[PDB]
RNA sequence: AGAGUGUAGCUUAAAAGCACCCAACUUACACUUAGGAGAUUCAAUUGACGCUCUGA
């Protein structure tokens, strides 16, 4: 009851959010969504790679609001010396990340060289894009 | 630790086979790679 | 004898004489069972450091001791009512088998009105 | 873990009324992972992959020891401190083994809170408890 | 003119009808509403309305509990899931603490 | 247009009977069973180890930027501004053979 | 409370090629190679490969291994670059290409009057100057090289206190793209240097203190 | 050379409960199911090895 002292004990919806730009101020900074596309051509290769940076994320207490995959772009090319075609294939996915604050993000970019898999490649950037 | 995402199995269940492959670019860089048939080389111009 | 009959809208159903609540954790196993008051009568725990000595199968193991002592007690009913998950697993599976090659029912008889 | 936390929190007393209101050494642990080892040596994880445990050895290993601390409660349930002693508790160290004939065999064994009919318990019962003097009370 | 018409319900006349304390003969409606304003305890059923009847004689008690829904039902799973990891979610309930015993052992004859 | 590369194609449907045979054997299995308690186990070391690397690297991190505070209230400001060069951050993973 | 303003940096190169795999290691790889190879659906050679056999004796009752042959072939023509350029040279400490399987760090010779200091890439920054910019001029400067060093942020590694007149070291790090050197016989003696290597050569405590912010790997 | 001490990550646990890891479901995470690994630093409440902190 709202008389009663055990008033609003049932509340709950303030405990629940049931609902982007680059804040660099002075002494506490944030990074806007940065995307981390990984590159490769290996499809499992990439994937794993993913995987592994989502755990790293999720561990360091980061959010991953995001994590897509980019089609993959079919480069046929004719290796000329008699036409012999090699139909390969480069394959993006992506992992974006919000919240960062200025000590942890360089810690977090070594962790990731440290990793790097054999043959693949990185891009750290923001979020404007059109898939 | 460049090994740690590299022991990599194909997650998805019908697929084709995969052999494998040693890639090289123009930079005179080998990479490991699952390309379609046992193809051994494939250097790229 | 009466048995607690609403909590329709709650989980679980305290519409039971006698209770098998079975707690998996890290590392060890326990299995209980319970009145309505709480009153845990007779248990079996990976962590008792007699079963410690000789995961499924060691589930199993404790729901067949669980079973032994039931009998001895004199706890012949339960109903165990688990999650879907909890059902659908193999270790639970098998501790239900278990208690019934045992014989210990775990499904419990009506009140009889009238 | 939601669960675990509402059964937490009910175990809890609060202040509002509820249910509750209205209604209700070392050596030895060496020797014991040494022995663990042993199993689990003995075992290679092959066995895992569907192995019984012997189950008369155990029950003896639990009268030997937790036996005592499990009839406790037993005897709270069955009411036996309130109405045999009034009130107050006692854990009993001693473990007796009381059994019933019927006919030359086989044995009806009185465990702690067990079925038997007065048919089987029309004679006297044999009783042993391994230990060296008592007053045996029924 | 009025562009509104229509709306000219009366009042359903729901609420507690068994106020804390009250003495409550078995199959008696407690109280009855639209959406769980109260939930069922102790011998307290359901009807199709969310209605509560009672299911044993005696003092029916309101109080408030640990709500923890069933596994099945998923909008209550779902938001239980959202919710911060020390936080539960409390709710209103009706027992009936039971007055007489289930029965009593009387004498039928001297055989 | 999202249109991503994970629907198995229709190439794939009828030509499925040219290997539906695994028969192992106990020993096979057996052996693949214990390796792969022993992969859990070195992984599960790797990553301890990874957090080791990691924990002391912030600790340093942390050290640092308590002693330059210390020693200059005007700097640690400035060094905690992030610096522009991070729109575009690129580098590939290691090869298996150099130039 | 005369704070002496003393730089510093803590250099680093990205490793060429891939680390050797473990024994353990190696069989899960092996495992992991023979279960893809049993779950997998057809192959375009083991298609036009076995079908094609069956088909041929069928006929003469009445192609693959050549590609083979000209792979192999192919395989044995083409001469791979040597992932060992470190054991083969041995004494090159002073050389950047030697270790490519693992990261790398500048190690630079200074003997002073009163101290005799082996130094990692050590500067003296101005109070008007930042500490960043202070870091790459030392960079540009003391080695003598045209150099891509990729820093990451402008916060901090780890920093170290001398005291006599109080005093600070301050490290950051910066990860070099390309780094052409200019005279590499030259008097100032700098060293290339893996972890065991870095643990080695360094005397002192506050260099010693250096190699927890290094990535071990 | 002195101070704080000292259960595996962590704890008004006393060999526990949470953290943790590999698989399989998963685009991935999450959940779930199977597995996995772990500790009183050492000698009779005292002393002697390990860290953290302050000096040289
Ligand atoms: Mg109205
Ligand atoms: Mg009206």
């Amino acid at each position: 009851y709202k008389t009663k002292p055990t008033h609003g004990i049932g509340k709950y919806k303030h405990l629940i959010k049931a609902e982007v730009r680059a804040i660099n101020l002075g002494t506490d900074y944030e990074y806007g969504v940065l995307n981390i596309h990984l590159t490769a051509y290996d499809m499992t290769l990439a994937e794993s790679y993913a995987q592994y940076v989502h755990n790293l994320c999720n561990s360091l207490s980061i959010k991953v609001e995001e994590s897509y995959a980019m089609p993959t772009k079919t480069i046929e090319v004719l290796q000329l010396q008699m036409l012999l075609d090699s139909v390969l294939t480069t394959h993006e996915r992506v992992v974006q990340i919000s919240g960062l604050s200025a000590t942890f993000a360089e810690i977090f970019l070594e962790i990731i060289q440290s990793s790097l898999p054999e043959g693949v490649r990185l891009s750290v950037k923001e979020h404007t894009e059109e898939d | 630790d460049s090994s740690r995402a590299s022991l990599t199995r194909v997650h998805r269940q019908a697929y084709a086979r995969l052999y494998p492959v040693l890639l090289v670019k123009q930079d005179g860089s080998t990479i490991h790679i699952r390309y379609r048939e046992p193809r051994r080389m494939l250097a790229m111009p | 004898a009466r048995k607690e009959r609403g909590w329709r809208t709650v989980f679980p159903s305290r519409e039971f004489w006698h209770r098998l609540r079975v707690i998996r954790t890290q590392h060890h196993v326990e299995a209980l069972v319970e009145h309505q008051n709480g009153k845990v009568v007779v248990s079996a725990s990976t962590r008792e450091w007699a079963i410690k000595k000789h995961n499924v199968v060691a589930c199993e193991s404790i729901g067949r001791v669980l079973a032994q002592r039931c009998l001895e007690a004199g706890i012949n009913f339960m109903v165990y009512q688990p999650t879907p998950w909890e059902a659908a697993s193999d270790s639970m599976k098998r501790l239900q088998s278990a208690m019934t090659e045992g014989g210990v029912v775990l499904r419990e008889p009506q009140r009889i009105y009238e | 873990r939601y669960r675990r936390r509402a059964e937490q929190e009910a175990q809890a007393p609060h202040w509002w009324r509820t249910y509750r209101e209205y209604f209700g050494r070392t050596q030895q642990l060496l020797e014991r992972k040494q022995a663990i080892q042993e199993l689990r040596a003995n075992v290679e994880e092959r066995a895992a992959r569907t192995a019984s445990v012997p189950l008369d050895a155990v029950r003896a290993e639990w009268e030997r020891t937790c036996g005592p601390y499990h009839k406790q409660r037993l005897a709270e349930y069955y009411g036996l401190y309130r109405d045999l002693f009034h009130g107050a508790t006692f854990v009993p160290r001693v473990p007796l083994h009381v059994a019933y004939a019927v006919g030359e065999d086989d044995l009806m064994p009185v465990y702690c809170g067990n079925e038997v009919t007065p048919t089987e318990a029309a004679q006297a019962p044999e009783v042993t408890y391994e230990a060296e003097l008592w007053t045996l009370l029924l | 003119s009025s562009k509104n018409l229509g709306g000219k319900s009366s009042g359903r006349r729901q609420g507690i009808k068994k106020m804390e304390g009250h003495y409550v003969h078995a199959g008696n409606i407690i109280a009855t509403q639209r959406h769980f304003r109260w939930h069922p305890g102790a011998h307290v059923g359901v009807g199709k309305n969310k209605c509560l009847y009672a299911l044993e004689e005696g003092i029916v008690r309101y109080t408030k509990e640990v709500y923890v829904p069933h596994p099945r039902n998923t909008e209550a799973v779902d938001l239980i899931t959202r919710l911060p990891k020390g936080a539960v979610l409390y709710k209103t309930f009706v027992h009936v603490v039971p007055a007489k015993p289930e029965g009593t052992f009387k004498l039928v004859a001297m055989l | 247009i999202p249109i991503e590369d994970f629907i198995t194609p229709l190439k794939f449907l009828d030509k499925a009977r040219e290997r539906p045979q695994v028969e192992l054997t106990f020993e096979e299995t057996e052996r693949r069973a214990l390796l792969l308690k022993k992969w859990s186990l070195y992984k599960q070391q790797e990553r301890k180890m990874e957090r080791d690397t990691i924990r002391a690297m912030l600790e340093a991190q942390q050290e640092a930027l308590e002693e330059l505070q210390l020693e200059s209230p005007k700097l640690h400001a400035e060094a905690i501004k992030r610096d522009p060069n991070l729109f575009p951050f690129e580098k590939e993973g290691p090869h298996y053979t150099p130039p | 409370s005369p704070w002496r303003l003393l730089g510093a940096l803590c250099l680093q190169r990205p490793p060429v090629v891939s680390k050797p795999l473990t024994p353990l290691q190696e069989e899960m790889a092996s495992l992991l190679q023979q279960i893809e190879i049993e779950r997998s659906l057809y192959s375009d050679h083991e298609l036009r490969a076995l079908d094609e056999n069956q088909r041929l004796a069928k006929k003469k009752a009445d192609l693959a291994q050549d590609l083979e042959d000209m792979w192999e072939q192919k395989f044995l023509q083409f001469k791979l670059g040597a992932r060992i350029t470190e054991a083969d040279e041995k004494n090159d400490r002073t050389s950047l290409n030697r270790k490519l399987d693992r990261n790398l760090v500048l190690l630079v010779r200074e003997k002073f009057g009163d101290q005799d200091v082996w130094i990692l890439p050590q500067a003296e920054w101005q109070p008007g100057e930042t500490l960043r910019g202070t870091a790459e001029r030392t960079l540009a400067t003391l080695s003598e090289n045209n150099m891509e060093a990729k820093f990451l942020g402008n916060a901090p590694c780890g920093h170290y206190t001398f005291k006599f007149l109080g005093a600070k070291v301050f490290f950051f790090k910066a990860l070099l793209l390309t780094g052409d050197f200019s005279q590499a016989g030259n008097k100032g003696h700098h060293v290339w240097v893996t972890k065991d290597e870095l643990g080695d050569y360094l005397k002192p405590k506050y260099l010693a203190q250096v190699r927890r912010f290094v990535s071990d790997l």
